[PDB]
């Protein structure tokens, strides 16, 4: 188990580790999370007390590196900084484990949660996504916007999301137009799958790291691309079997996992009425549906 | 974006543009099976391209083998519209194609969007205009070169005959869809309006008959109190 240490608290923030959130008072002797599962990705993210504006936080991965947290008064933000220096960083959590100042990332040991959301959620594919290469840890935040936004404006602080656009000339293939367009199987597989992610493990990533960044800073890009890729999935005719039984796996999921007081914002009615009731895999998302439809009753 | 009464000088401006009008392309008449089941069969369509400002018709003729082992028509109609429109404008040269297309239905958008992503530059656009251009097929030269079609064909019009050469193409658009609209209200007191005197005749390379300007006058009161009569037969009224 890996730890996430802090240099101090100075300003009243709210805390999330993965699905989980905490409190911490203005200069409370708070020295950071320790027990991270390794294995998996991880995201700290931040909410300030005294300005709910700007949630940010950090994509990371323990096996690449000793990260701890350092407020910077001049930025205004918590800001995650990599130490070179291991046998350094070991000291200074042990002396904060003695002091019993971490707080314990408090996985129950039957919750697979966190697993069930990144399964295929990799550190080397989200610093493709978020770039910016002197850092093992990547930077989100609420305001943040994606490329295909930025098509319709600084180009180092965007989301690469891959662009998914119905009509385009990418989505459709001349000669095929009635074809291409009331079935995206062309898309989905030749053009997605062996074209651009290569593999469907590829695709399920970016997908899961968008409903992550949409849910856990509230980024509207992010949000879109989440319903983009399975609206794409949804309204493919030809789809592999195992394809469609994980994705019922992986939204499942996500539905459980979201806050039932933010549904309102991170679910597009369109989209999932779409989806669940009209497309081609309208019954091939059983446990999804059932978890919608008993939730969410309201958006359908 | 939709086009509607504020902006309808744009349509005489002097930016091409086309109008289509689907509503003619998949066309039935449903009958009774020997079995006492329902059972359609299609008659030959036609697709309504119309430049407003020049009165050029480019009417593109949907023969039904068009439809031959093919499924949802309805559904199929609208692509095929837009693939033929679509063709037209790769036909013409590029200082002829269009910088707008007007689509009298919305259910056209997305199907000629699609086909039209070569041309980005082409806007295609809605109408919150009832226009009466399913009553295209009430004119009789329009239905007789439709109907006695063998085989896919584009046959062209001025539908405005020569009323250019007298009034402006707002007057004239205005004159076309008065008599659209009464055609369509109702086609046999339309067409006995327009020829009950012998005297006035269609020339040969013409649709409506040659009216003088005052006769023009005459017969659009007319038109108008037709439509007028069948509003109150209508509602009571
Ligand atoms: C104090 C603390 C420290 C680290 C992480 C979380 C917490 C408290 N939050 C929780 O325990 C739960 C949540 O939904 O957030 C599981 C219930
Ligand atoms: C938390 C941590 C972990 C690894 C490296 C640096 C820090 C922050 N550095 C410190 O807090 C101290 C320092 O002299 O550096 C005071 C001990």
């Amino acid at each position: 188990m890996n730890t996430v240490p802090f240099t101090s608290a100075p300003i009243e923030v709210t805390i999330g580790i993965d699905q989980y959130s905490f409190n911490v008072k203005e200069n409370q002797p708070f020295h950071g999370i320790k027990d991270i599962p390794i294995g998996h990705v991880h995201v700290i993210h931040f909410q300030h007390a005294d300005n709910s504006s700007m949630r940010y936080g950090y994509w990371f991965d323990c096996r690449m590196g000793n990260f701890y947290i350092q407020y910077d008064p001049k930025d205004g933000l918590y800001k995650m900084m990599e130490e070179r220096d291991g046998a350094k960083f070991e000291n200074i959590v042990h002396n904060f484990k003695e002091r019993q100042m971490m707080v314990s990332y408090p996985k129950i040991d039957e919750d697979d949660t966190w697993y069930n959301l990144t399964e295929f959620v990799q550190m080397d594919k989200i610093r493709k996504i978020v770039r910016k290469d002197e850092n093992q840890f990547s930077y989100v935040d609420s305001s943040m916007t994606t490329v295909q936004e930025n098509e319709l404006s600084d180009p180092a602080h965007s989301l690469n999301y891959t662009v998914i656009n119905f009509k385009s000339r990418e989505a459709i293939r001349p000669g095929h137009e009635m074809e291409d367009f009331l079935d995206k199987s062309y898309y989905l597989n030749t053009v997605m799958l062996q074209g651009i992610f290569k593999n469907s493990s590829n695709y399920f990533g970016e997908l899961q790291f968008a409903f992550l960044n949409a849910m856990f800073f509230g980024n509207y890009g992010s949000s879109l691309q989440w319903h983009a890729m399975i609206e794409l999935i949804c309204s493919s005719a030809t789809v592999p079997k195992h394809m469609l039984d994980k994705l019922d796996e992986i939204l499942y999921y996500q539905i459980k996992t979201l806050p039932e007081q933010y549904s309102d914002i991170l679910l597009n009615e369109r989209v999932w009425n779409i989806c669940l009731y009209s497309s081609f895999q309208k019954n091939s998302l059983h446990n999804t549906e059932k978890i919608m439809e008993n939730k969410y009753p309201e958006l359908l | 974006g939709a086009m509607n009464s504020s902006n309808y000088a744009e349509l005489f401006n002097n930016d091409i543009k086309l109008f289509v009008d689907d509503t003619n392309v998949y066309r039935v008449t449903v009958h009774k099976t020997f079995e006492g089941n329902v059972a359609t069969k299609a008659i030959n369509g036609c697709i309504f391209t119309l430049n407003p400002k020049t009165g050029h018709l480019f009417l593109k003729i949907i023969h039904t083998s068009v439809w031959a082992g093919q499924k949802r028509l309805s559904q199929l109609a609208k692509w095929k519209t837009a693939e033929e429109v679509s063709a037209l404008v790769r036909s013409l040269p590029k200082e002829e194609q269009p910088k707008q297309i007007i689509v009298t239905r919305k259910a056209m958008l997305d199907p000629l969007e699609v086909h039209m992503l070569d041309f980005p530059n082409i806007a295609i656009r809605p109408t919150e205009l009832r226009l009466p251009f399913s009553a295209a097929m009430s004119i009789d030269k329009l239905s007789d070169v439709v109907m006695k079609a063998t085989e896919p064909q584009m046959v062209l019009f001025n539908i405005y005959d020569d009323w250019l050469d007298r009034i402006s193409s707002y007057t004239a658009f205005s004159r076309l869809t008065l008599l659209l609209r009464a055609l369509k209200t109702n086609e046999e007191s339309a067409k006995m309006i327009l020829l009950s005197d012998p005297t006035i005749t269609i020339k040969s390379y013409h649709l409506w008959p040659s009216f003088t300007d005052e006769q023009w006058i005459t017969i659009e009161s007319q038109m108008r109190d037709l439509i007028l009569t069948e509003y109150g037969r209508k509602y009571n009224v």
